[PDB]
């Protein structure tokens, strides 16, 4: 319907918003005189009885309304808005990442294929922001994924007002990390602004967004010449059995040109230089996912 | 009783095969199918049943027109060797005595659509065949 429970006590009103626009219709219900209705906190009374009915036209409409009994609240019913205009939702609450595509507002990333994940979005607003995260794999019937709750992350500056990052980390309940994925999981994050409402979803399968954790214990051991012996490890958090799940490798000696070479060992064989430092990241071996983060380790 | 070392090499050339081309009704390599480690130490054949499944039903479509046709692949394209690659590791698979074999121009849409899913098939069947090689090898 064009209203409907989100939560207890708060509803969502669905408004086709243009000039002139009617708004809808809702009736209250209080949970049997001096029944008295008021909006925000005023003491202006605009109604009696168990049911109130009233005209939801803008954002002055919405609010917190409480029935009153003999100077007693008994209940009370928070309205708010999700704002339709021309077809498209509103979405001005989250920030447009806009990568990999455009309307890319929620991003996703697993460091192993154990069914865990953590998601994240941006803002510019500071206050009055509230969140609220659900997950499923599937749609039609949704398999179980838990999430945690919707905490602020960090806080950059870009350009002259600030950034606020926000996180959620999620479990899929019952998680097979090596079948083969057919159907995406959906994160579904619903947005309140004061009285404006709005949802952002994103789905994904968890072998697209597979980022490996950095090599550890990256490690240099020179010959003799300018030869040395490098060697690294698996990262921790990453899905065993390792003979499974195996990971491919990108080396790379740099100075502040680029060498780069590619291999499946944990160990390599380079040429090193003066201020130059080796570097070595881990992809999926046998899915082109994202590339891990550098580790490094300056020569000499 | 199969190649392990053979059934690796070919599925780590499908994988990459796959990812040079491309840079509902579809089998899967479920969680019931046996295909993890555990799966495949207690018995291999349930789910190399599944990956020859899986390899002879990609390998029908990249046969069929919807890539025979236009728009032309371009001459030097990784299908070809896509299409003869997994019929070489189907090959391998089937045992003697066993017989497992059993309208608007913008389907393009569709071509992508299944090398998509079979990026992700042959990624698992890789992972089934350099573990089965490190482990179930003499
Ligand atoms: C993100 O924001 C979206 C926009 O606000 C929001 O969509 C709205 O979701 C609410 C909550 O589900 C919808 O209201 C409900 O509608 C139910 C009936 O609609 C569906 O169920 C019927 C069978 O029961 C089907 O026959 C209908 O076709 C319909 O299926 C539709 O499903 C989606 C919408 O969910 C739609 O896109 C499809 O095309 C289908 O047409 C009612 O049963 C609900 O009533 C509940 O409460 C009343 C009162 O207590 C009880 O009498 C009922 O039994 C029931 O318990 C409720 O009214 C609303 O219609 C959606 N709006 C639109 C425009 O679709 C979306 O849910 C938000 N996302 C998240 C994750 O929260
Ligand atoms: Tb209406």
């Amino acid at each position: 319907l064009e209203i409907w429970e989100l939560k207890k006590d708060v509803y969502v009103v669905e408004l086709d918003w243009y000039p002139d626009a009617p708004g809808e219709m809702v009736v209250l219900t209080c949970d049997e005189d001096g029944i008295t209705w008021t909006l925000d906190q005023s003491s202006e009374v605009l109604g009696s009885g168990k049911t109130l009915t009233i005209q939801v036209k803008e954002f002055g409409d919405a609010g917190q309304y409480t029935c009153h009994k003999g100077g007693e609240v008994l209940s009370h019913s928070l309205l708010l808005l999700h704002k339709k205009e021309d077809g498209i939702w509103s979405t001005d609450i989250l920030k447009d990442q806009k990568e990999p595509k455009n309307k890319t507002f929620l991003r996703c990333e697993a460091k192993n294929y154990s069914g865990r994940f953590t998601c994240w979005w941006l803002t510019t607003i500071s206050t009055d922001l509230t969140f609220s995260v659900k997950s499923s794999r599937g749609s039609s019937d949704p398999q179980g994924v838990t999430c945690g709750a919707a905490t602020l992350s960090a806080e950059r500056v870009r350009g002259d007002n600030k950034e606020y990052e926000y996180s959620v980390e999620c479990q899929e309940d019952s998680a097979c990390p090596a079948a083969e994925e057919s159907l995406p999981i959906e994160v579904m994050v619903d947005a309140v602004h004061k009285l404006k409402y709005e949802n952002y979803t994103s789905s994904f399968f968890i072998r697209d967004i597979i980022k490996p954790d950095p090599p550890k214990n990256l490690q240099l051991k020179p010959l003799k010449s300018r030869q040395v012996e490098v060697s690294w490890e698996y990262p921790d958090t990453w899905s065993t059995p390792h003979s499974y799940f195996s990971l491919t490798f990108c080396v790379q000696v740099q100075g502040k040109k680029k060498d780069r070479v590619f291999t499946d060992k944990t160990s390599a064989t380079v040429i090193c230089r003066k201020d130059a430092s080796i570097s070595v990241r881990a992809q999926d071996r046998y899915y082109s996912s994202s590339w891990s983060e550098w580790a490094s380790v300056p020569c000499s | 009783s199969p190649a392990w070392t053979q059934c690796q090499q070919l599925s780590q050339k499908l994988c990459t095969l796959a990812w040079s081309a491309h840079p509902n009704d579809v089998p899967h390599i479920q969680c019931g199918d046996g295909c993890d480690p555990q799966g495949l130490r207690d018995n291999s054949q349930f789910c190399l049943q599944r990956i020859h499944q899986g390899l002879i039903f990609y390998e029908k479509l990249l046969g069929s027109d919807i890539f025979t046709g236009e728009p032309s692949l371009l001459p030097d394209s990784p299908v070809g060797q896509l299409h003869a690659s997994l019929l070489g590791l189907s090959q391998l698979l089937q045992p003697e005595g066993h017989h497992w074999e059993t309208q608007p121009w913008q389907r393009l849409l569709l071509r992508f659509k299944i090398l998509r899913s079979l990026q992700a098939f042959v990624a698992v069947a890789a992972r089934v065949f350099a573990h089965g090689a490190a482990t179930l090898s003499p």
